Protein backbone atom coordinates (compact mmCIF):
# COMPACT_ATOMS: atom_id res chain seq x y z
CA UNK A 1 0.00 0.00 0.00
CA UNK A 2 0.66 3.54 -0.59
CA UNK A 3 1.18 4.41 3.16
CA UNK A 4 3.30 0.91 3.71
CA UNK A 5 5.24 2.93 1.16
CA UNK A 6 5.98 5.97 2.84
CA UNK A 7 6.59 4.36 5.96
CA UNK A 8 9.66 2.98 4.70
CA UNK A 9 10.87 5.91 2.69
CA UNK A 10 13.61 8.31 3.64
CA UNK A 11 11.53 11.33 3.79
CA UNK A 12 9.46 10.41 6.98
CA UNK A 13 11.11 12.65 9.23
CA UNK A 14 10.85 16.16 10.14
CA UNK A 15 11.76 18.09 6.26
CA UNK A 16 14.40 21.19 6.11
CA UNK A 17 13.64 24.11 3.85
CA UNK A 18 15.87 24.36 0.42
CA UNK A 19 18.56 26.96 0.16
CA UNK A 20 22.11 26.35 -2.28
CA UNK B 1 -14.18 40.94 5.17
CA UNK B 2 -12.66 43.49 2.64
CA UNK B 3 -13.52 45.62 5.48
CA UNK B 4 -11.28 44.07 7.87
CA UNK B 5 -8.61 43.62 5.77
CA UNK B 6 -8.88 47.64 4.40
CA UNK B 7 -7.94 48.67 8.36
CA UNK B 8 -5.46 45.80 8.56
CA UNK B 9 -3.49 47.07 5.70
CA UNK B 10 -2.66 50.51 7.53
CA UNK B 11 -1.76 48.75 11.11
CA UNK B 12 0.89 46.77 8.71
CA UNK B 13 2.13 49.51 6.70
CA UNK B 14 2.53 51.57 9.25
CA UNK B 15 5.04 48.90 11.11
CA UNK B 16 6.44 47.98 7.93
CA UNK B 17 7.69 51.91 7.70
CA UNK B 18 9.17 51.61 10.65
CA UNK B 19 10.91 48.97 12.08
CA UNK B 20 11.25 48.11 15.73
CA UNK B 21 15.02 47.32 16.61
CA UNK B 22 17.19 45.75 19.50
CA UNK B 23 14.12 45.18 22.16
CA UNK B 24 16.21 43.15 24.64
CA UNK B 25 19.88 41.52 25.27
CA UNK B 26 20.98 38.30 25.32
CA UNK B 27 21.54 38.27 29.01
CA UNK B 28 17.49 39.17 30.16
CA UNK B 29 16.98 35.29 29.42
CA UNK B 30 17.74 31.91 30.52
CA UNK B 31 18.29 29.35 28.11
CA UNK B 32 16.33 26.55 28.64
CA UNK B 33 16.16 23.99 25.78
CA UNK B 34 16.06 23.41 22.31
CA UNK B 35 12.82 23.60 21.00
CA UNK B 36 13.47 22.75 16.72
CA UNK B 37 16.07 22.86 14.54
CA UNK B 38 16.19 24.15 10.63
CA UNK B 39 18.38 24.55 7.72
CA UNK B 40 18.89 27.53 9.11
CA UNK B 41 18.58 28.58 12.85
CA UNK B 42 17.60 27.31 16.02
CA UNK B 43 14.63 27.24 18.03
CA UNK B 44 15.14 27.62 22.12
CA UNK B 45 12.84 27.76 25.10
CA UNK B 46 13.95 30.99 27.13
CA UNK B 47 12.70 32.37 30.15
CA UNK B 48 12.75 36.16 30.39
CA UNK B 49 14.01 36.86 34.52
CA UNK B 50 12.86 40.24 34.98
CA UNK B 51 8.74 39.04 34.02
CA UNK B 52 8.87 34.72 34.65
CA UNK B 53 7.55 34.66 30.74
CA UNK B 54 9.09 31.80 28.74
CA UNK B 55 9.15 32.69 25.23
CA UNK B 56 10.49 31.00 21.90
CA UNK B 57 14.39 32.43 21.02
CA UNK B 58 15.60 32.05 17.22
CA UNK B 59 19.18 31.72 16.71
CA UNK B 60 20.57 32.68 13.36
CA UNK B 61 24.69 32.72 13.29
CA UNK B 62 25.29 35.44 10.88
CA UNK B 63 28.01 33.98 9.20
CA UNK B 64 25.80 30.48 8.31
CA UNK B 65 23.22 32.94 7.26
CA UNK B 66 25.87 34.87 4.80
CA UNK B 67 27.16 31.41 3.87
CA UNK B 68 23.60 30.11 2.75
CA UNK B 69 22.82 33.20 1.08
CA UNK B 70 19.82 34.45 3.11
CA UNK B 71 20.46 37.64 4.13
CA UNK B 72 17.94 39.69 2.75
CA UNK B 73 15.28 36.44 3.59
CA UNK B 74 16.69 37.30 6.99
CA UNK B 75 15.82 40.93 7.07
CA UNK B 76 12.75 39.72 5.41
CA UNK B 77 11.88 38.04 7.87
CA UNK B 78 12.08 39.77 10.86
CA UNK B 79 10.36 42.99 9.16
CA UNK B 80 7.80 41.01 8.08
CA UNK B 81 6.91 39.30 11.51
CA UNK B 82 6.99 42.50 13.53
CA UNK B 83 4.16 43.89 11.40
CA UNK B 84 1.66 41.44 10.91
CA UNK B 85 -1.44 40.92 13.43
CA UNK B 86 -3.05 37.75 12.70
CA UNK B 87 -4.88 35.32 14.95
CA UNK B 88 -3.05 32.80 13.37
CA UNK B 89 0.30 33.83 12.86
CA UNK B 90 3.14 33.63 16.29
CA UNK B 91 3.97 37.28 18.07
CA UNK B 92 7.33 38.58 17.84
CA UNK B 93 7.61 39.84 21.23
CA UNK B 94 11.95 41.12 20.89
CA UNK B 95 14.48 40.78 18.72
CA UNK B 96 18.36 42.06 19.40
CA UNK B 97 21.59 40.91 17.49
CA UNK B 98 25.17 41.17 18.74
CA UNK B 99 28.89 40.19 17.61
CA UNK B 100 28.05 36.52 16.25
CA UNK B 101 24.01 36.44 16.03
CA UNK B 102 20.89 37.81 15.27
CA UNK B 103 17.68 36.46 17.70
CA UNK B 104 14.35 36.90 17.81
CA UNK B 105 12.29 36.04 20.25
CA UNK B 106 8.33 34.99 20.10
CA UNK B 107 5.90 33.65 22.07
CA UNK B 108 6.40 29.97 23.03
CA UNK B 109 3.43 27.72 21.00
CA UNK B 110 3.97 24.69 23.67
CA UNK B 111 1.29 22.26 21.69
CA UNK B 112 4.41 21.20 19.58
CA UNK B 113 4.10 20.67 15.71
CA UNK B 114 1.39 19.41 13.45
CA UNK B 115 3.57 17.13 12.17
CA UNK B 116 4.61 15.02 15.61
CA UNK B 117 1.06 14.91 15.47
CA UNK B 118 0.33 13.96 12.36
CA UNK B 119 2.76 11.75 12.34
CA UNK B 120 1.40 10.16 15.85
CA UNK B 121 -1.78 9.81 15.06
CA UNK B 122 -1.33 8.81 11.31
CA UNK B 123 -3.97 10.37 9.71
CA UNK B 124 -6.51 13.10 10.29
CA UNK B 125 -10.31 12.95 9.78
CA UNK B 126 -11.69 15.23 6.95
CA UNK B 127 -13.34 17.35 9.80
CA UNK B 128 -10.48 17.54 11.63
CA UNK B 129 -8.50 18.58 9.08
CA UNK B 130 -11.30 21.20 7.20
CA UNK B 131 -10.71 22.25 10.69
CA UNK B 132 -7.10 23.23 10.21
CA UNK B 133 -7.36 23.74 6.79
CA UNK B 134 -9.98 26.41 7.34
CA UNK B 135 -7.48 28.46 9.76
CA UNK B 136 -4.71 28.58 7.00
CA UNK B 137 -7.42 30.03 4.48
CA UNK B 138 -7.57 32.92 6.50
CA UNK B 139 -4.36 33.28 7.00
CA UNK B 140 -3.73 33.25 3.62
CA UNK B 141 -6.13 35.91 2.57
CA UNK B 142 -4.78 37.83 4.82
CA UNK B 143 -1.27 37.86 4.26
CA UNK B 144 -2.15 37.46 0.75
CA UNK B 145 -3.76 40.81 1.42
CA UNK B 146 -1.05 42.10 2.16
CA UNK B 147 1.02 41.56 -0.78
CA UNK B 148 3.13 39.05 0.80
CA UNK B 149 3.94 35.59 0.11
CA UNK B 150 4.54 33.02 2.36
CA UNK B 151 6.26 30.11 1.05
CA UNK B 152 7.11 27.59 3.50
CA UNK B 153 3.59 25.79 4.10
CA UNK B 154 4.37 22.41 5.78
CA UNK B 155 3.16 20.57 9.48
CA UNK B 156 6.97 21.49 10.73
CA UNK B 157 6.65 24.82 10.70
CA UNK B 158 2.36 24.95 12.14
CA UNK B 159 2.39 24.84 15.92
CA UNK B 160 -0.86 24.18 17.93
CA UNK B 161 -1.84 26.68 20.71
CA UNK B 162 -3.51 25.57 24.09
CA UNK B 163 -6.38 25.86 22.63
CA UNK B 164 -6.06 23.58 19.71
CA UNK B 165 -5.35 26.22 17.37
CA UNK B 166 -3.00 27.10 14.74
CA UNK B 167 -0.22 29.23 14.89
CA UNK B 168 1.87 30.01 11.77
CA UNK B 169 6.15 30.55 12.43
CA UNK B 170 8.60 30.26 10.27
CA UNK B 171 8.30 33.27 8.19
CA UNK B 172 12.03 32.93 6.71
CA UNK B 173 10.88 32.86 3.21
CA UNK B 174 8.15 35.63 3.26
CA UNK B 175 8.22 37.92 1.17
CA UNK B 176 6.67 41.53 0.65
CA UNK B 177 5.99 41.77 -3.27
CA UNK B 178 3.63 42.97 -5.94
CA UNK B 179 4.55 41.07 -9.14
CA UNK B 180 6.39 37.48 -9.61
CA UNK B 181 9.52 36.87 -8.39
CA UNK B 182 12.02 34.06 -9.07
CA UNK B 183 13.86 32.26 -5.36
CA UNK B 184 13.83 28.90 -5.45
CA UNK B 185 12.54 28.35 -2.37
CA UNK B 186 10.26 26.23 0.02
CA UNK B 187 10.03 22.80 1.12
CA UNK B 188 10.94 19.91 -1.78
CA UNK B 189 7.36 18.08 -1.20
CA UNK B 190 5.49 21.23 -0.90
CA UNK B 191 7.01 22.87 -3.79
CA UNK B 192 4.23 24.06 -6.90
CA UNK B 193 5.05 23.17 -10.22
CA UNK B 194 6.43 26.94 -11.60
CA UNK B 195 8.87 27.29 -8.62
CA UNK B 196 10.89 24.07 -9.77
CA UNK B 197 10.52 25.25 -13.17
CA UNK B 198 12.06 28.59 -12.81
CA UNK B 199 9.45 30.16 -14.70
CA UNK B 200 7.98 33.51 -12.14
CA UNK B 201 5.60 33.31 -10.11
CA UNK B 202 2.97 34.72 -7.41
CA UNK B 203 0.27 33.79 -4.41
CA UNK B 204 -0.67 30.64 -6.09
CA UNK B 205 2.21 29.08 -4.95
CA UNK B 206 0.99 29.44 -1.41
CA UNK B 207 -3.03 28.00 -2.62
CA UNK B 208 -1.12 24.95 -4.41
CA UNK B 209 0.85 24.12 -1.03
CA UNK B 210 -2.12 24.59 0.57
CA UNK B 211 -3.82 21.47 -1.15
CA UNK B 212 -0.29 19.51 -0.40
CA UNK B 213 -1.23 20.19 2.96
CA UNK B 214 -4.63 19.21 2.91
CA UNK B 215 -3.96 16.37 1.39
CA UNK B 216 -1.56 14.77 3.68
CA UNK B 217 -3.63 16.02 6.58
CA UNK B 218 -6.24 13.96 5.42
CA UNK B 219 -4.29 10.78 4.01
CA UNK B 220 -1.37 10.97 6.07
CA UNK B 221 1.44 11.46 3.49
CA UNK B 222 2.23 13.69 0.89
CA UNK B 223 0.84 13.07 -2.71
CA UNK B 224 4.49 13.31 -4.04
CA UNK B 225 7.24 11.57 -2.63
CA UNK B 226 10.03 9.84 -3.13
CA UNK B 227 13.50 8.71 -1.80
CA UNK B 228 15.11 12.08 -3.09
CA UNK B 229 14.39 15.31 -3.83
CA UNK B 230 14.62 14.95 -7.58
CA UNK B 231 12.01 12.78 -8.13
CA UNK B 232 10.13 14.06 -6.12
CA UNK B 233 9.90 17.32 -8.35
CA UNK B 234 9.69 15.12 -11.17
CA UNK B 235 6.57 13.50 -9.72
CA UNK B 236 5.03 16.72 -8.90
CA UNK B 237 5.29 17.69 -12.65
CA UNK B 238 4.45 14.55 -14.18
CA UNK B 239 0.48 16.49 -13.30
CA UNK B 240 -0.73 13.35 -11.91
CA UNK B 241 -1.94 12.92 -8.84
CA UNK B 242 -3.69 9.37 -6.46
CA UNK B 243 -6.64 10.29 -4.18
CA UNK B 244 -7.16 7.60 -1.36
CA UNK B 245 -10.15 5.81 -1.59
CA UNK B 246 -11.67 7.65 1.80
CA UNK B 247 -10.95 11.07 0.27
CA UNK B 248 -14.75 12.29 0.01
CA UNK B 249 -15.81 13.08 -3.66
CA UNK B 250 -15.93 16.44 -2.52
CA UNK B 251 -12.50 16.66 -1.34
CA UNK B 252 -11.04 15.35 -4.45
CA UNK B 253 -13.00 17.96 -6.02
CA UNK B 254 -11.45 20.76 -4.08
CA UNK B 255 -7.33 18.98 -4.21
CA UNK B 256 -8.22 18.85 -8.61
CA UNK B 257 -9.05 22.34 -8.31
CA UNK B 258 -5.93 23.52 -5.62
CA UNK B 259 -3.33 21.13 -6.88
CA UNK B 260 -4.10 22.20 -10.31
CA UNK B 261 -0.83 22.42 -12.85
CA UNK B 262 -2.27 24.94 -14.34
CA UNK B 263 -1.91 28.74 -12.94
CA UNK B 264 -4.66 29.96 -14.34
CA UNK B 265 -6.84 27.09 -13.32
CA UNK B 266 -5.71 27.42 -10.25
CA UNK B 267 -8.47 28.04 -7.47
CA UNK B 268 -7.13 31.16 -5.12
CA UNK B 269 -5.73 32.66 -8.46
CA UNK B 270 -9.15 32.86 -10.17
CA UNK B 271 -11.48 35.08 -10.60
CA UNK B 272 -13.67 34.72 -7.61
CA UNK B 273 -10.02 34.79 -5.87
CA UNK B 274 -10.22 33.53 -1.82
CA UNK B 275 -13.77 32.96 -2.31
CA UNK B 276 -13.74 29.91 -4.89
CA UNK B 277 -12.27 28.12 -1.62
CA UNK B 278 -14.38 29.43 0.90
CA UNK B 279 -17.50 28.82 -1.20
CA UNK B 280 -16.17 25.17 -1.69
CA UNK B 281 -18.78 22.25 -0.85
CA UNK B 282 -16.46 20.78 1.33
CA UNK B 283 -16.30 23.82 3.29
CA UNK B 284 -20.16 24.07 3.49
CA UNK B 285 -20.54 23.48 7.49
CA UNK B 286 -17.89 26.08 8.11
CA UNK B 287 -18.24 29.20 10.25
CA UNK B 288 -15.86 31.46 8.73
CA UNK B 289 -16.53 34.00 11.09
CA UNK B 290 -16.71 31.65 14.21
CA UNK B 291 -13.07 30.24 13.30
CA UNK B 292 -11.61 34.01 13.03
CA UNK B 293 -12.83 34.14 16.60
CA UNK B 294 -11.57 31.51 17.85
CA UNK B 295 -15.25 30.18 18.95
CA UNK B 296 -15.27 26.68 17.11
CA UNK B 297 -14.90 23.35 18.53
CA UNK B 298 -11.23 22.50 18.34
CA UNK B 299 -10.95 18.57 17.53
CA UNK B 300 -7.81 17.85 19.32
CA UNK B 301 -5.86 20.05 22.29
CA UNK B 302 -2.36 19.01 23.38
CA UNK B 303 -1.85 18.92 26.88
CA UNK B 304 0.51 20.11 28.53
CA UNK B 305 1.51 19.94 32.34
CA UNK B 306 2.96 23.17 33.47
CA UNK B 307 4.62 26.54 31.98
CA UNK B 308 7.81 25.40 30.66
CA UNK B 309 5.95 22.17 29.89
CA UNK B 310 8.10 20.60 26.55
CA UNK B 311 6.55 17.29 26.33
CA UNK B 312 5.37 18.55 22.68
CA UNK B 313 8.27 18.51 21.13
CA UNK B 314 11.41 15.91 20.26
CA UNK B 315 14.23 16.24 22.20
CA UNK B 316 17.90 17.61 20.31
CA UNK B 317 21.46 17.84 20.67
CA UNK B 318 22.27 21.58 23.02
CA UNK B 319 24.61 23.22 20.70
CA UNK B 320 26.06 25.82 22.87
CA UNK B 321 25.48 29.49 22.01
CA UNK B 322 28.63 31.88 21.48
CA UNK B 323 29.38 35.35 21.09
CA UNK B 324 32.48 36.44 20.01
CA UNK B 325 35.11 39.27 20.90
CA UNK B 326 34.71 40.75 17.48
CA UNK B 327 31.72 41.44 15.04
CA UNK B 328 31.22 39.51 12.57
CA UNK B 329 28.92 40.81 9.61
CA UNK B 330 27.71 44.04 10.77
CA UNK B 331 27.08 45.92 8.04
CA UNK B 332 25.13 43.15 6.13
CA UNK B 333 22.72 43.23 8.99
CA UNK B 334 23.16 47.07 9.60
CA UNK B 335 18.70 46.83 9.83
CA UNK B 336 18.06 44.00 12.17
N1 LIG C 1 7.36 30.15 18.42
C1 LIG C 1 7.76 28.87 18.52
N2 LIG C 1 7.31 28.13 19.56
C2 LIG C 1 7.70 26.84 19.69
N3 LIG C 1 8.45 26.12 18.86
C3 LIG C 1 8.74 26.82 17.73
C4 LIG C 1 8.54 28.19 17.55
N4 LIG C 1 9.10 28.59 16.35
C5 LIG C 1 9.73 27.52 15.92
N5 LIG C 1 9.59 26.43 16.72
C6 LIG C 1 10.27 25.16 16.37
O1 LIG C 1 11.50 25.47 15.71
C7 LIG C 1 11.61 24.69 14.50
C8 LIG C 1 12.55 25.41 13.55
O2 LIG C 1 12.37 26.85 13.53
P1 LIG C 1 12.24 27.44 12.05
O3 LIG C 1 11.39 26.53 11.25
O4 LIG C 1 11.82 28.83 12.02
O5 LIG C 1 13.76 27.36 11.53
P2 LIG C 1 14.32 27.50 10.08
O6 LIG C 1 15.81 27.55 10.08
O7 LIG C 1 13.60 28.62 9.49
O8 LIG C 1 13.75 26.17 9.41
P3 LIG C 1 13.40 25.66 7.91
O9 LIG C 1 14.45 24.73 7.50
O10 LIG C 1 12.02 25.04 7.85
O11 LIG C 1 13.40 26.82 7.07
C9 LIG C 1 10.16 24.56 14.09
O12 LIG C 1 9.93 23.58 13.09
C10 LIG C 1 9.49 24.27 15.45
O13 LIG C 1 9.59 22.93 15.89
MN1 LIG D 1 10.77 25.82 9.50
MN1 LIG E 1 12.68 28.68 7.52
Amino acid sequence: TTYADFIASGRTGRRNAIHD
Amino acid sequence: VKEFLAKAKEDFLKKWETPSQNTAQLDQFDRIKTLGTGSFGRVMLVKHKESGNHYAMKILDKQKVVKLKQIEHTLNEKRILQAVNFPFLVKLEFSFKDNSNLYMVMEYVAGGEMFSHLRRIGRFSEPHARFYAAQIVLTFEYLHSLDLIYRDLKPENLLIDQQGYIQVTDFGFAKRVKGRTWTLCGTPEYLAPEIILSKGYNKAVDWWALGVLIYEMAAGYPPFFADQPIQIYEKIVSGKVRFPSHFSSDLKDLLRNLLQVDLTKRFGNLKNGVNDIKNHKWFATTDWIAIYQRKVEAPFIPKFKGPGDTSNFDDYEEEEIRVSINEKCGKEFTEF
